[PDB]
């Protein structure tokens, strides 16, 4: 129950012709770029209130251990937040942006919106690379804001470094989103009754993105609940290590597994984004 | 497409591998880390490896453990190939008596597609060397000479080493079974 | 920011004399009764679709793996909850809950409201060990049958072994548990109106009741958006390892630690509810 | 027009040769295991509802209570399948199965098929004592399940007490089987056609099993209604006391009554079962 | 849940003023007439077999022992159908039947269909005697011949003695009568479907007019599968003792239960159609 | 009730420690199995079960480990003190070569409070034993001599021991820093 790179590629191609194909892409998508861990700054953080680095990490998740800078030493999270801005969108990043044949076959094709989960701005600036118009959404301001039908509309579904109250990193800030009120969500409310996502750059034992695909089928059941119960277009996900249960669990939320070639990460994502063009 | 993913971190074991299996179109090359158990029985520790190694790359993955048993040390180094060579690289000819010099080179092959483990075991018995001799082999190839011969497995070839060697016979039993 | 055993003890006591505080009972308040795991009895299912019980457990979590036989072998399923009923309710494990202190403790006060999330019948079991009524209440049928106002009313929180179909142990089924709209949810919403929680037994890696510890402040707080904001009674939380950044965290969810004696588990609980009387 | 012991071995030997004798197991094979009676447990469950346990038994047959189960208080009904799980697959009743030689005579001899209408466990655990591989079929989710052809298939006519939504209890589930459209009963469908039966452990007044036996030889003759008639495998039925008009009613059933020895009922069983290897 | 007399009378009136209530008459509308059991006919009949009276019937219900007549002594069971046509319908029951306050009540009313289970004429006769027209309905004969519209049609479920072949008696014509296949049935399909029906004259403890109870609920659950649910009209169940749980199970059944007044039979089932009146 | 609480697993290492700090009212004592590190550098293992002790208890922890290092082995056993008891008991006095018999004993505690770790080292030098001898100790006693002594450890008392084994000068050190 596992499909692999040939055989999701006339899948994929037919879901991008009639412009029905969104990209919902995850941490994993940031990885050629050579980033901070945050969890890593997170704990470098802690060494002002008396803690060892690795001592930290010990206490708990890392939207757990920005719960406790949230409520205990607020100037310590807005450090966090200005010190992944001037990292994870650094001159070193765009250069290696520049160059990652997994940024570059994202831009060669003309998509209409892109999903993405992390906070740097390399989704947007692999479009601006290939001459191509770019629209951040994030807050409720970049919505009500003019622009043009043919200019890809990125939503930044967690936030976005450059306006610091749409990060969506501590607990208490993952747990009321799972309400779905949030502009970026009410958008994904609509887009799920006629798109289907590629997932990309994602683990299974994420437990936010299971609730979101949990989510989602959800919200297609209740679409249709007087209608007669109409077929409804399949959710992709690409991944390296698909293992033996869990790919069973997603079929049941409309999402079938892409077993991508484990030997090199960034190129089996380029050889799949390739074959929808 | 691969369908087995053999999965080491030793440099010259990955290039003995491919000197035997190199040509097949179904077998892969993972280089993971993971977290390596310790423990002197060599079936004990094959068999922790390739749950710990399933859980890296989550494909059908084979694993790989040597052992080194030397009856004067009483079965020591045993599935300890870690902590004796980054303490006694090929100094260990000299801390074990000279007088019973007999030991059993070991290994271990262990694939896991997820639902079931499979250990293949190989083992060549000879006879430690009173110094380090030769070149061309990894961790004790040096110091362990085959019985039969008077040459040690680092004085010999690759394609020596591998028709005495535990891996070498390993080898050829992982390509029929998995039909490599 | 962590109270102790005599410090706690005027607090859980002025709750209780004005009869307004109710047990939360976890997983560990079913501990000295020597229960099986339930991981150990998925694992040995998973024996008859060709998987070792060490391998069918690296594939996820005990949810995650109860999702995969609510899917592809739903008669195992069935068999799982047929076996922990056999298991769980035992006559060994009646024997043990005679001479637990844990249980006598808790069946030595004449509560009101009794929550718990274990499956077993030894929350009421314990109270007709004390010559007790208890009124078990999972389904509609049991919340529309009649009682009397000395009955303790327990609540099912996720379900009872006698009425399989209220079983909350599916990954599916703890995701649609979040929206609350189950009848042990809608009398939780109305108790945290007017009452304080003790809850025992619980980890703080445990991410299904930290949405519930998250989602009580949330409706305390949403109560009263437009009257002026007033203190509310605080809950409580007992544990044996407190650690040191998470009970920073439950306070903000208007949760305080009470940290036990961690030399013997079983004995430091009993001295909490005995020290209520 | 009734057989003796001696008389119907060579009969019983003929078909167990060439594989063709299935045995049909009633609540009498269960009777030297000591389980409750069922309409005691029923009864006990009714003081909740304000009966006398004596007077709850007056009001109906042992189905129609509970079909009143089943429509006014759903949550007994559930706790009747429950403490039924709870004490006809106890420990005790397995130890008395060790021992029985019944369960013995049965596991001795290799069938292929075996029928059986209780809900407890013992028939297939007859033949996991004799170090015999069983295969349950009670939902459409046991036949979908691959097994071997050594294996011997045991069908659970009424379901099965780990599988709670098979059971065939309440009054209008007895109705509702008599169509003939569960799987159990597509499977004797077609093993009339090439099979003779063994009829062990009921009465001539249970009404169910009548309609059954007058079900099976109508199947028979509609069968064979444009070709010419031949005749048929007898079925056959073991009792202890046949009467003097009911043996000739079974015989135009194509049913042959067997007088066992009334003295002792579970010896003479054995016997017979005995007399076929 | 059980209706009074004049309860019940305005939920009778308002189907009869529209044509849409159909008597279902029992064995226990013709107590008045003093007609021989039938049970006493078929033992003294016995006496020829060897049988004792007292005897013959311990051997099994009575359409058992006519079983037995239809496969050991055809020429007796034919006796029997000859010797209850001389009592059922004798001049003596003519003469209670001109008496029988049931009987002129049923006649008084301008039915278009009466369904009665009895092999007795009485139920046409007493239609006859208030100078009313009638048309018997057994057999395929019989509905293929003309009539006009104002004549009420008595269909005989179980058969007429003046048509001995459509007589269902033995029990297994009982057993065949399950399947609706008879002319009678097949009208019995078309009217559930738009009318309602009074049963008078039956036992809870029937299991035959059980049955037929079921399987029109099943027919109507049946007919409206695709549409939405409506609401069908209510049947009714004059009874002279209700019992406790039997009038729940039958509420299920799409029939109310109607409580009469058991110090006399006969008057109070005569009150009940004069209040249809 | 304590503050700091002591995680031991073996049943005599704790009949030890309360000899010396059993009157204290604010330690605890813990027998949480927690899985254990495998490494030559005992500095390496201590301060990875100080983690690993943590997680299991989250209570302030202390914890302990011990060390032989033979100069005839090059250091080894090392930290490893459980793969080499599990196959040579007391047998190793007979492995290593009779010309040279020095070595040294070494233990180490640590304390976690969840904030940082602090790391206690003792050290004896001595020289092992030809033979077995003496039963009151645990895991060398009987094969250890100390410089200055022709007694082993197993051979003296728990009160001559503690006056000379490391684990005894890291009692007294942990007495005064903790304030127990």
């Amino acid at each position: 129950t596992t499909l692999t790179l040939s055989e999701a590629a006339p899948l994929l191609k037919k879901e991008f012709r009639e412009g029905r194909l969104i990209p919902f892409l995850g941490a994993g998508f940031s990885k050629p770029l050579k980033l901070p861990d945050g969890s890593q700054l997170i704990a470098s953080l802690a060494k002002t209130l008396g803690f060892e680095p690795e001592l930290f990490d010990m206490h708990g998740r890392f939207e757990q251990l920005a719960e406790f800078f949230a409520i205990s030493a607020p100037n310590r999270l807005q450090r966090l937040v200005y010190e992944m801005s001037l990292s994870f969108d650094s001159a070193e990043a765009e250069a290696l942006r520049e160059k990652s044949p997994m940024h570059r076959a994202l831009a060669a094709l003309d998509w209409r919106t892109i999903y993405t989960t992390n906070y740097d701005k390399h989704v947007e600036g692999a479009l601006r690379d290939a001459g191509k118009q770019a629209a951040v959404l994030a807050s409720f301001a970049d919505f009500q804001g003019p622009r043009a039908r043919d200019v890809c509309e990125v939503i930044k579904f967690h936030g976005t470094l450059d306006q610091p109250d749409t990060i969506v990193l501590t607990e208490s800030s993952y747990f009321q989103r799972m309400a779905l009120d949030a502009p970026p969500d009410q958008r994904l409310r609509a887009d799920l009754l006629a798109n289907s996502f590629l997932f990309i750059g994602y683990s299974f034992s994420d437990t936010n993105i299971r609730y979101i695909w949990y989510r989602m089928n959800q919200l297609r059941e209740q679409s249709q609940l007087g209608v007669k119960h109409s077929q409804a277009r399949r959710c992709f996900f690409a991944t390296h290590g698909a293992g033996l249960v869990q790919p069973d669990i997603l079929q049941q939320w409309n999402i079938d597994v892409i077993q991508l070639d484990p030997t090199d990460k960034s190129a089996s994502v380029a050889r799949l984004l390739e074959s929808i063009a | 497409a691969p369908t087995w993913f053999y999965n080491t971190t030793n440099s010259e074991k990955l290039r003995e591998l491919q000197h035997v299996l190199g040509g097949s179109a179904k077998l892969g090359y993972l280089t993971a880390k993971v977290t390596e158990i310790l423990d002197v029985d060599l079936e004990t520790v094959i068999r922790a490896k390739a749950i710990a190694a399933y859980r890296a790359v989550r494909v059908p993955v084979i694993v790989e453990h040597g052992a080194l048993c030397i009856d004067a040390l009483n079965g020591l180094p045993g599935a300890l190939v870690k902590p004796f060579w980054e303490s006694l690289d090929t100094r260990l000819c000299e801390v074990i008596p000279a007088g019973q010099r007999t030991a059993r080179a070991r290994g271990a092959l262990c694939y896991c597609d997820g639902r079931e483990r499979h250990v293949l075991i190989e083992e060549t018995e000879g006879e430690i060397a009173p110094s380090a001799r030769g070149t061309g082999g990894f961790h004790w190839d040096p110091i362990f000479i085959p019985k039969g011969q008077t040459r040690t497995f680092a004085e010999m070839s690759l394609d020596e080493k591998l028709s005495f060697s535990p891996l070498g016979r390993l080898h050829t039993r992982l390509r029929t079974e998995l039909g490599l």
